């Protein structure tokens, strides 16, 4: 009966792949073959945010595009002013081990987590003029890598132990476990509707969920290694993964297949954060070898560098507004780049 | 503007407040990575003092934490690159168990090839060395099973070998270390080195040599600094 | 001709101290990474190079090639007692940077506990301050001229030289006070620096070269060749006679000016974390 | 999709040789050190060989030394283990995992319980 | 057993996989180019904008 089950399997997938193929009428590659290059992109560091005593592991801009929250393995969780580099708040944290932060869109919320398997909410409005532990989220079995706030009540968060979990965080139970994937989840992305979310794990997979129902709806591959980070396309219809293998892919939820591969000969260090800019024709890749490439979506090529930090870039996000775009990394510095 | 003002001046304070911790920190103590197997006595190194565990102690008024990562998952490459800033990784090894003393070399082999753990001194431990004695004087199991080398193996001159240590146990001790040794300067370049250690149940000298090798680990890290090694 | 070769000679140890001096105080206060309290230690001494470099090398530059002071008895003191002061500075932040490097080595795991912003503003804050007290209390009081004045109006005051004077206590305190003290300690320091490093490479050798001689051979060397012919010239000057030659005098306060000059370069550009940091941009 | 399928294994008694076959696609063969992951019944993974990306850094574990030879046909993008001279202790299913990441020489995680790259594995038995 | 409910979720994952209808990848890629186009002039980082309305200056 086992062999049965293989069967069925290795049928579905055969199936899938042929729907893929016949679906692939053209190559993106081909299609995009009449759009003109953008050209070399210069992009500078406007801001160096100095602080942080440690690495920095993640980070999460603001909704406002003004603030920005920052973890580091130091044991704080600053909540800089972009604009003024002015650290708003300096959060001290229980378990300085903090591989992940959110950002809530409301701003009156901020989540972090990481080797302590619980995900802290802080809470940046308070009428008394601090910051404490809003709530203890408990209950995942490995290290949280990211985690993202769909509002100020629900926030789906993603660990080491292969499962992907949606809470309340008035409850503090989890609403529902997304199970399905083998390696550690290594990134979380939203798409805009915040009904469907992806992410990618350390199996060369990027599975999409649902956040309403509970169960995984699409499962993508097409990596080579173990995926480090993943985010929607801004038209919600797409999403792009970065891995160990030095190389970007970027999916369609409409197609379920891969459409473009981002690699060169010249870079050999895996990908630790990606991230579109605002119209999903930048894709900013950060690798290990200290600088984030910039590479264009459409013509699948690099078509930028940026340069300057002196270890692993291991954090790198964009502004709501497509105003700029930081890069934190393991020198303890986040720099905003335009 | 005055509200600039304010937000300055609440920057300014809370930048002292991170220098104060900064300083308060990062001054006498040390970060250490305690790391081991479930046989392998991690948690019972240092006598004298839900996701990650943390051991505090001080030896010559300099502190020292451990972090005992024991609530993951079997799969080590992804939560280990947070500890590519510690002052070392206290390896623990189960010197009487051979099956798994070969796995065991693996996770030392990786670590010490590890892209971001390629710059952290290893200060291993070779705990259990009572019970590795008692198994290689009974004689039930033999070490050249597991390992086709040990029969062409001879103890080094430069051993230290206890008065009441048989040289049947010196040479089976010494072969272990000499194995993970192999690894360690097939590719130790000049960046970390490995500190083995001979430790017990009993010993309570875990403590001093861990506070010995870091002073040697820190010291070669000042002399690299300086050009002077 | 000769004076000409001279001062072209002489303006290269000038525009040397001044441009090695300016490299390290611009990469210390404009690069933020090289913020450690170790590295105001080397700009405070780069500070006091340059301010020797700019003020009193310059100045003695055309004094000696001219053999003859004609900026008025007020000025030469004023002069005598700002190159007393940069000079016992320089030697004094070459000891502290010493015994930075000692606390480094010797004892490694409370090296932060021990040389600390505060710390290393003491330090700086006692190299400037106590050259300035011993030199403007000392000249400017007539110490070092107490005692042999009468001598010292005929042998350099009808001359009109502005060469300083030391009688035999005054030579001895000023010995003591900017060679013994200040560099027995570095003396001190880098040889049991030395053994430990020998002993380390050794040691790592043994469980797999000497680099402890390419650094604490030149750390050392320049300041002895530098300093040593002056200070022990100087202190035997009283006790001998004063029989040494002007020319020769001046000979051994440019090999003094020249550890200013060499003093950027040995302890910046030797170090690669300081290369590194230089050659981003 | 990255697929690891192995070829071979049966009954064979003591003393008899079987080669191997593990066929990896999806992937760039020649760039991922490879391993072969054994797991005896009742125990745990146990790593047996393992090779490098060219094949020249070929290190085996002890009890396996002088009996097992791995090779790896980067053109053919398939390894193998010829396991000669096997013995009773050899009874396994034996697993040709690769590495987590390329251009690397750690293995960090290869016998883990749930290690995503392993394939699925053939039983050897021996009497 | 749990061997083989792993497996038989694992087959009707795949089976709601392959029941969901895909668009053409040509299609996909057009309308990806259309977004793309449509939104390239809101995109700062794609065209730099003028110092005056950056607040990063
Ligand atoms: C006169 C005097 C001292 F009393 C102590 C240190 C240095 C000097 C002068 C002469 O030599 C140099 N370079 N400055």
């Amino acid at each position: 009966e086992l062999d049965q089950l293989r069967q069925e399997a290795e049928q579905l997938k055969n199936q899938i792949r042929d729907a893929r193929k016949a679906c692939a009428d053209a190559t993106l590659s081909q299609i995009t073959n009449n759009i003109d290059p953008v050209g070399r992109i210069q992009m500078r560091t406007r801001r160096t945010l100095r602080g942080h005593l440690a690495k920095i592991y993640a980070m999460h801009w603001g909704t406002d595009s003004r603030l920005l929250v920052s973890a580091s393995q130091d044991g704080k969780l600053i909540i800089w002013d972009s604009y003024t580099t002015n650290k708003v708040h300096a959060i001290p944290l229980r378990s300085s081990w903090v591989m992940t932060c959110a950002y809530a869109p409301s701003g009156n919320y901020v989540a972090c987590g990481g080797l302590d398997n619980i995900c802290s909410i802080y809470n940046l409005k308070t009428r008394e003029g601090n910051v404490r532990v809003s709530r203890e989220l408990a209950g995942h079995t490995g290290y949280l890598s990211c985690c993202r706030f769909l509002d100020d009540n629900q926030i789906v968060t993603s660990s080491g132990d292969t499962t992907c979990a949606l809470w309340d965080i008035e409850t503090g139970q989890q609403t529902t476990t997304f199970t399905g994937h083998t390696g550690d989840v290594m990134s979380l992305s939203l798409a805009p509707d915040t009904r469907l979310f992806v992410s990618g794990a350390c199996d060369a997979s990027a599975k999409l969920w649902d956040v309403r129902e509970g169960m995984c709806r699409q499962t993508f591959t097409g990596h080579e290694s173990d995926i480090n980070a993943i985010c929607f396309f801004p038209n919600g219809n797409a999403f792009a993964t970065g891995s160990d293998d030095a190389t970007c892919r970027l999916f369609d939820l409409r197609a379920d297949q891969e459409l473009m591969t981002y690699s060169h000969d010249n870079i050999i260090c895996g990908i630790t954060s990606v991230s579109f800019s605002k119209s999903g024709r930048l894709l900013l890749a950060g690798y290990d070898d200290f600088n984030c490439n910039v590479w264009d979506a459409l013509k699948a090529d690099r078509a930028g560098v940026l340069a300057g930090h002196d270890n692993r870039v291991s954090c790198l996000g964009v502004t709501d507004d497509g105003m700029a775009v930081a890069t934190g990394s393991w020198d303890s510095f986040l720099k905003i780049w335009n | 503007s005055a509200e600039d003002k304010a937000a300055a001046e609440r920057s300014k304070m809370i930048d002292k407040n991170l220098r104060e911790d900064g300083e308060k920190a990062a001054a006498a103590t040390h970060r250490l990575l305690l790391l081991g197997a479930d046989n392998s006595g991690k948690s019972t190194i240092v006598k004298q003092m839900s996701g990650i565990f943390e051991t505090k102690f001080q030896v010559d008024k300099v502190n020292f934490h451990m972090f005992d990562v024991g609530a993951q998952r079997d799969e080590r490459r992804k939560w280990i690159q947070c500890f590519n800033d510690v002052t070392a990784i206290i390896f623990v090894v189960d010197s009487s168990d051979y099956n798994r003393l070969q796995e065991a070399l693996n996770d030392f082999k990786s670590i010490w090839n590890n892209r971001w753990l390629r710059t952290i001194s290893v200060i291993l431990f070779l705990n259990k060395q009572d019970l590795l004695a008692e198994k290689v004087l009974a004689g039930k199991s033999k070490i050249e099973d597991y390992f086709p080398e040990f029969a062409r193996y001879t103890t080094p001159e430069d051993a230290t070998p206890e008065p009441g240590e048989d040289p049947r146990v010196t040479r089976a001790k010494y072969f272990i270390r000499d194995e993970f040794l192999r690894i360690s300067t097939a590719s130790g370049d000049g960046r970390h080195y490995c500190y083995p250690h001979f430790t017990c149940s009993v010993d309570t000298e875990n403590a001093r040599r861990i506070f010995n090798d870091c002073r040697d680990i820190i010291q070669r890290m000042h002399l690299r600094q300086y050009e002077l090694l | 001709e000769v004076q000409a070769s001279l001062y072209s000679l002489m303006s290269l140890i000038i525009l040397a101290t001044l441009v090695g001096n300016l490299i390290v105080i611009i990469s210390i206060s404009h690069f933020k990474q090289l913020h450690t309290p170790t590295n105001w230690l080397l700009h405070s001494m780069a500070i006091v190079d340059f301010l020797l470099g700019c003020l009193i090398m310059p100045c003695s530059m055309v004094r000696t090639v001219e053999r003859c002071w004609y900026f008025g008895e007020i000025l030469c003191k004023v002069h005598t007692s700002t190159d007393i002061m940069l000079s016992s500075a320089s030697i004094f932040h070459l000891a502290f940077i010493s015994i930075d490097r000692y606390c480094a080595v010797c004892d490694p795991l409370r090296y932060k506990a021990k040389i600390n912003i505060s710390t290393i503003l003491v330090m700086i804050l006692v190299s400037w301050s106590l050259p300035a007290v011993y030199a403007f209390g000392m000249i400017f009081l007539e110490l070092n001229l107490k005692g042999v004045e009468e001598l010292y109006r005929s042998q350099v005051s009808d001359l009109g030289g502005c060469s300083p004077f030391f009688s035999k206590v005054s030579g001895v305190l000023a010995f003591m006070t900017s060679f013994y003290i200040p560099g027995s300690v570095m003396l001190f320091v880098y040889y049991r620096i030395y053994f430990i490093a020998k002993g380390q490479a050794r040691s790592i050798n043994r469980t797999n070269e000497t680099k402890a001689a390419k650094t604490l051979g030149i750390m050392v060397g320049v300041f002895l060749v530098c300093w040593c012919p002056f200070f022990l010239c100087t202190v035997l000057d009283p006790f001998l006679g004063y029989v040494i030659p002007p020319s020769l005098n001046d000979a051994l306060y440019w090999f003094g000016y020249l550890n200013s000059a060499l003093n950027p370069m040995v302890y910046a550009f030797f170090y690669p974390w300081f290369r590194r940091a230089l050659k981003m941009v | 999709q990255v697929q690891l399928q192995e070829s071979g294994g049966g009954l064979v008694q003591p003393g008899g040789s079987l080669r191997l076959s593990c066929a990896a696609s999806g992937f760039t063969f020649s760039n991922y050190k490879m391993n072969w992951v054994r797991q005896a019944p009742g125990k745990g993974l146990e790593w047996v060989s393992d090779i490098s990306q060219s094949g020249a850094s070929i290190s085996y574990t002890g009890s396996v030394k002088g009996r097992f030879t791995i090779s790896r046909d980067n053109a053919k993008n398939t390894l193998y283990l010829q396991m000669n001279s096997l013995k009773p202790e050899d009874t396994a299913v034996y697993y040709c995992a690769r590495c987590p990441a390329p251009f690397t020489r750690d293995c960090f995680d290869v016998t883990s319980t749930t290690y995503a790259y392993r394939g699925q594995g053939t039983q050897v038995t021996v009497s | 057993t749990a061997s083989i409910a792993q497996a038989r979720k694992l087959v009707e994952q795949l089976k709601m996989e392959a029941n969901i209808d895909r668009i053409k990848v040509s299609k996909a890629a057009a309308d990806l180019m259309a977004y793309c186009e449509a939104h390239a002039k809101e995109d700062p980082l794609l065209t730099p904008v003028p110092a005056s309305e950056n607040p990063f200056r």
